[PDB]
RNA sequence: GACGGUGGCCAUGGAAGUCGGUAUCCGCUAAGGAGUGUGUAACAACUCACCUGCCAAAUGGACUAGCCCUGAAAAUGGAUGA
């Protein structure tokens, strides 16, 4: 059981030469307390994992008691959350879109919110979305809408 | 309106709104915590009776007791009577949504409603409903002649009847 | 720039004797008697039968003006008090670690003992002429009756100031004993 | 005996919260921790605020350093892939490829 | 400040003028110590007959609407104004003058210092359980307040009636319980036709 | 009874006001220091309670 | 919690009668309905209601259907909840009139 | 005394003047902001604006400007010359 945001925390050596000992203190806590990223990795060299935000603190408890005498420094800017794009140009290639000439962004406009912004308003602040890259040989176009809640469920 | 059975056992009154058709709310103890007496609600879908195209939002309900009943009563409010009337678009999904939207006539169906407001005020229930509501609200204007919570319509400062009905 | 005082008359009841030997009162009614000095700001006093007493100084200031309004407020209090007699119950507040008051009726002396911890002996004279005494109202209150209304209001003033935590929070302990029935009299 | 209030409460700014509450007040407190879905809000995360101007019309502050950036500030870097970001193109210079796009 | 009540007049000066006194009865009434929640309830027969109208300000400029009528100035050698005390001008006849008032009335709340007269029952519902309350019921004779399938600290029906009104004892009693329902009407300060006066009535005489 | 007291209290101990250059304490409605070394200053503080 | 429950191969269920059923306990068990166990109830801390803060025993026996209550949701979640209900109209399966109990 | 519509519409599905967004009207009255805080789960309860009962002749305010005070602390013991 991992958690279902993906609660990840970055695990440090505090000292270099106890780097190895760190390492290994991971693979002896993952048959005690159960599952760690400390081998086949998405972020980093590796990082704790647990099945909750609550848990995860509970488990850096763990890695400083026992095992190879491990002891860490701990780098936490809070759990991440991710993005969603729910509003194209109607700028190059794309058949549906919700883009006009006065509403650029959900709320607002890109202009009164501020940056991102790279040619006009009147045609939307979104646009080159189509590009070109080995003279004509792999050109593509894109086209992000949003997935239904249950569809993403 | 009055109760539609009158308490026994001893009055019980009790004041959450119970707002939409959707949810399992009902008032047994608004002031203390869960339980009074004993449990006893009496169903849950009473607020859906009460507020089917009436509101999905801010939506008054006088819930009551009789001793393990409640016959489904409404104080026939300011605000339900007017939005009763309004199209179905905006009596569904406003439930977390704002609202200020509503000039059609109503000045028909909250005449019959004065009297179940209030019983005793020593006016007129047709001629001084035009200047109570109407010129009171920002989801009713009645006729486009009043003005929605202004001094410009509703006391005759631009409207040419203001007691007398219309 | 200089401006004349108005006097200030007060009926005296039946029940007392205000003399006035040399602009100083006494006033003798039931309860006992209470003199006290006057001519501080050189005032005119003046006593009309034996049912009004008037003070009065026909030049002078603002200042002199308050002192003439202030000395008969003063003895009009000792006339009200002197014939019944002034109450100033002061209540006291702790359970939690209970408090201990006790009181010796012989010499009219309060000793409060144990509150906010301490394990002293806390004994506050009273001011000559007033009393004290234990009432059960709510397992509360030391009740201080007294005539001279200025002097007992000061006891129970010391008292109070006495009674409190002079190091650390005002509010960790809202503790000790303060004044609640004030400005009460008797006729029973 | 229960009263409930079903509030939403974000994963990442609960970091033993619940853990609290509980030992602080048990009873009168309980807190059932549950998942449902993602809930989206209008904010834009992005590095890096550009020009001041644009703000001076002022429709709320986005795509810059914000409330929403607290949970991408710096998340990326779990030791991470790279030190930062590596990645090379050949999408620019368009008089060369010799596009509209 | 400086003003009136604690502002300046600029409609005090049209209570006067306000209306001729068309009206051949009038009445002075104590309305004001009733609370104005319930007092806009009664007064529906009460508005219609002439209104409950005149500031308390213009009461003394009265007397210059008492010579258009036949009505001498003062009502018996006095006008009958040391209190909050309205005019109600009335076309009722001379007999339904004197109830006027008191053919739709209702009391207020009793207030601190006084214990005033229960003749209607007090409200009752869920209001949990008190063991100390029972205790401060002993001065009264019903020492029970549980009753029913329900479960309160106060009675469905009166236990305070009439025959133990007082100055101030049985007062403080009624502040232990929760709710004050006393109904005692409202007050005729004198009844007049329009020219003689007679003291306060609740019958037609 | 308690709850009484406690208000008593609070009246001879936080409900008086300060002055923003002794603190020291005059009255719950105050519109002065009435002290020389302040030097009158009439812009008084409410003394904050242990709530805020 | 969720990787011992599945381990052992029994159960058993303890809830406070002072603080009401325990929600972590709950949460856990309803992934446990999924793997076969013997979860026994018993309900605990009555000795804080009864004896140690001292309520008299006839408010126990309300405070315990609260408990109850709270335990039938728990078991129809996955499980079935009807005997449960049959069991609290009248107890046990014998005698059905109270007249006769005499 | 300090109301009726009224729990104003919203957010809520509790926020019922007073976590809080926007409109901020009309009745009736002697008078009463779709409300000044205290308080409360938000209410309830209390108070404020607002009015009136009594007492009974002055009241209120924003400034100017004399003197005084605060601002205004330093090195042997000290200076309207005493």
């Amino acid at each position: 059981f991992e958690a279902t945001p993906i609660v990840r925390v970055a695990v440090e050596p505090k000292h270099p030469s106890e780097m190895p000992q760190l390492v290994k203190g991971m693979k002896l806590l993952n048959q005690a307390d159960p599952c760690v990223q400390i081998l086949i990795q998405e972020t980093g060299e590796h990082v704790l994992v647990t099945a909750g935000e609550v848990h995860l603190q509970r488990c850096l408890d763990d890695l400083k008691e026992r095992f190879a005498k491990i002891h860490i420094s701990v780098s936490e800017p809070i759990i991440p959350f991710r993005e969603t794009i729910t509003k194209p140009p109607k700028v190059d290639m794309v058949n549906e879109e919700i883009g006009k000439q006065q509403k650029v962004a959900v709320i607002h406009q890109m202009k009164e919110d501020q940056s991102k912004i790279p040619e006009g308003i009147q045609v939307d602040s979104d646009g080159l979305i189509t590009i070109t890259t080995p003279n004509k040989l792999a050109t593509l176009s894109v086209r992000a809408m949003p997935l239904p809640e249950e569809v993403t469920q | 309106m009055p109760p539609k059975v009158d308490p026994s056992e001893k009055v019980e009154v009790f004041l959450r709104v119970c707002g939409g058709e959707a949810g399992a709310m009902s008032t047994l103890a608004p002031k203390l915590g869960p339980l009074g007496v004993s449990p006893k609600k009496v169903g849950d879908d009473i607020a859906k009776a009460t507020q089917p195209w009436k509101g999905m939002k801010v939506s008054v309900k006088l819930t009551i007791q009789n001793r393990i009943a409640v016959p489904e009563v409404l104080p026939s409010a300011s605000a339900l009577v007017i939005k009763a009337l309004k199209e179905p678009p905006r009596d569904r999904k406003k439930e977390k949504n704002i609202k200020h939207n509503g000039n059609i006539p109503l000045e028909e169906i909250c005449k019959i409603a004065k009297t179940m407001r209030f019983k005793s005020l020593a006016v007129d229930f047709k001629g001084s409903v035009l200047e109570i509501l109407g010129t009171a609200h920002s989801v009713g204007c009645k006729v486009n002649g009043k003005s929605p919570r202004d001094i410009q319509a509703g006391i005759q400062s631009g409207e040419i009847e203001v007691v007398e009905p219309k | 720039m200089k401006v004349i005082n108005s006097s200030r008359k007060v009926q005296i009841p039946e029940n007392v004797t205000v003399d006035v030997k040399g602009r100083s009162v006494k006033v003798t009614g039931p309860r006992g008697t209470l003199s006290k000095s006057f001519d501080h700001a050189s005032v005119d006093i003046n006593l009309v039968g034996k049912k009004e007493l008037t003070v009065d100084l026909w030049f002078g200031n603002r200042k002199q003006i308050a002192c003439i309004k202030t000395i008969t407020s003063i003895i009009e209090n000792m006339i009200t008090g002197v014939t019944k007699g002034y109450e100033y119950k002061m209540r006291f507040v702790y359970a939690h670690f209970p408090i201990n008051v006790a009181v010796t009726d012989g010499g009219r002396v309060v000793e409060i003992r144990n509150f906010f911890g301490e394990k002293i002996v806390r004994r506050i004279e009273l001011l000559d002429g007033i009393t004290c005494y234990r009432n059960e109202k709510a397992k509360d209150e030391i009740v201080l009756t007294g005539n001279s209304l200025e002097l007992l209001s000061q006891s129970c003033a010391t008292i109070q100031l006495r009674s409190a935590i002079k190091y650390k929070d005002v509010r960790k302990f809202l503790d000790g004993i303060y004044v609640s029935e004030r400005n009460v009299l008797e006729s029973n | 005996d229960m009263f409930i209030i079903k509030a939403v409460l974000p994963v990442a700014e609960s970091f033993g919260f619940a853990d609290e509450i509980r030992k602080r007040t048990s009873g009168l407190a309980s807190p059932q921790l549950v998942f449902s879905h993602w809930e989206i809000i209008p904010s834009d995360p992005f590095w890096v605020p550009t020009t001041e101007e644009e703000y001076l019309h002022f429709g709320e502050k986005a795509d810059s350093e914000n409330q929403a950036r607290k949970y991408m500030n710096a998340v990326r870097k779990r030791k991470g892939l790279y030190v930062e970001e590596k990645i090379v193109e050949h999408a620019e210079k368009q008089r060369t490829l010799s596009k509209n796009k | 400040m400086s003003g009136a009540g604690s502002k300046r007049k600029n409609v005090f000066i049209e209570k006067a003028t306000k209306l001729f006194t068309t009206y051949d009865k009038m009445i002075v009434a104590e309305a004001d110590f009733v609370g104005s929640s319930q007092l806009q309830k009664i007064r529906k027969s009460i508005r219609g007959i002439g209104a409950v109208l005149m500031g308390k300000k213009t009461m003394i400029r009265k007397v210059i609407r008492d010579l258009a009528d036949s009505k001498p100035e003062l009502d018996a050698l006095n006008t009958y104004l040391k209190q909050n005390t309205c005019i109600i001008f009335c076309k009722d006849n001379i007999a339904e003058v004197k109830r006027v008032i008191n053919t739709q009335r209702v009391g207020a709340p009793a207030k601190a210092g006084v214990f005033a007269p229960n003749d209607v029952i007090i409200p009752a519902g869920p209001t949990g359980m008190e063991p100390t309350q029972t205790s401060f019921l002993q001065d009264l004779k019903i020492a029970t307040k549980i009753n029913r399938g329900q479960i309160d600290i106060v009675n469905e029906v009166h236990i305070i009636k009439t025959g133990q009104k007082v100055g101030a004892s049985e007062a403080t009693l009624l502040q232990k319980l929760n709710i004050k329902p006393f109904t005692y009407g409202l007050e005729p300060k004198i009844i007049y036709d329009a020219g003689a006066c007679y003291s306060p009535s609740i019958s037609e005489e | 009874i308690e709850p009484s007291l406690v208000i008593l209290a609070r009246k001879y101990k936080c409900d008086k006001m300060i002055c923003r250059k002794c603190y020291a304490r005059l009255h719950p409605r105050a519109v002065n220091c009435r002290k020389k070394k302040c030097g009158h200053s009439n812009n008084l503080r409410p003394k904050k309670k242990l709530l805020k | 919690v969720s990787t011992a429950v599945r381990i052992c191969d029994g159960c058993i269920i303890v809830v406070d009668a002072v603080e009401g059923v325990c929600p972590q306990t709950q949460a856990v068990l309803r992934q446990a309905w999924l793997e076969n166990i013997r979860p026994v109830l018993v309900i605990n801390k009555i000795d804080r209601l009864i004896v140690e803060l001292k309520f008299t025993p006839q408010e126990a026996y309300s405070h315990l259907k609260n408990i109850l209550e709270q335990i039938n949701a728990l078991t129809g979640t996955l499980f079935t909840s009807k005997v449960l209900e049959e069991r609290a109209e009248r107890e046990t399966e014998s005698q059905v009139n109270p007249n006769s109990e005499q």
